[PDB]
């Protein structure tokens, strides 16, 4: 596990794919991660990796707070200039055997 | 003295310079019972979070200090009977290390677990 390097996510709607490991916890319970969303941004709820929209989020309405670039969805689901920046357990997630392809590695 | 066990498997963590595992609620209330007259980790749950470690490996129980080979192995022959684990791994901040230095008490890493 290292800083700025990649891990996939075990489980929920972001598994299996690449991660960022933007920062490690120093207590090494969890990590900050970073992701292209995969969000209905509300609308279809009563999906392909995409860029956050903060403005579509905003107009959609419901559980959505900004401080700027930042903004807080959908049960404290972070983003930051169209990318997630949320903890996720270490437990929850695979270190080894990842690298990103030539795509990944244009999308972090 | 029961007091050097824990009482549940919930939120333990080691103290990182003997290697006492308890309760954080028992670092919290009644300190360390091997480094609290140089630590004064007593009503301070900051503190507590400062010099103790979640994050261990192993588990001991200890019962003889001064006959067990585990206790010389461990480094931990000259402590009280506890539950204590077998490699803590962490470092105390360099200030609370300067001060133990000052005061005369020589901080030896827990960590004996095997790196690559
Ligand atoms: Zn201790």
């Amino acid at each position: 596990l290292k800083p700025k390097s990649w891990v996939r996510l075990k489980r929920g709607i972001y598994k299996d794919d690449i991660a960022q490991v933007d920062y490690v916890e120093p207590s090494q319970n969890t990590i900050s991660l970073k992701m292209i969303p995969r969000i209905d941004y509300d609308r279809i709820k009563a999906p392909p990796q995409r860029l956050f929209d903060a403005e579509k989020i905003r107009s959609l309405g419901g559980d959505v707070a900004s401080d700027g670039d930042f903004l807080i969805f959908e049960g404290n689901r972070y983003s930051r200039k169209g990318f997630l920046f949320k903890s996720f357990a270490m437990s929850a997630v695979i270190t080894e055997g990842v690298k990103p392809t030539l795509s990944e590695l244009e999308k972090f | 003295a029961l007091e050097t066990v824990p009482k549940d498997l919930r939120h333990l963590r080691a103290c990182l310079l003997c290697s006492l595992v308890k309760t954080i609620d028992q670092f919290e209330y009644d300190g360390c019972d091997n480094c609290d007259a140089y630590l004064q980790m007593k009503g301070n749950r900051e503190m507590v979070y400062d010099c103790t470690s979640s994050s261990f490996d192993g588990i001991i129980a200890m019962m003889s200090p001064e006959d067990s080979w585990v206790s010389k192995w461990q480094r931990v022959s000259n402590f009280k009977p506890g539950v204590y684990a077998v490699s803590v791994t962490g470092r105390l901040p360099q200030g609370i290390v300067r001060e133990l230095k000052s005061r005369g008490v020589a901080y030896k890493s827990r960590d004996t677990a095997i790196k690559t």
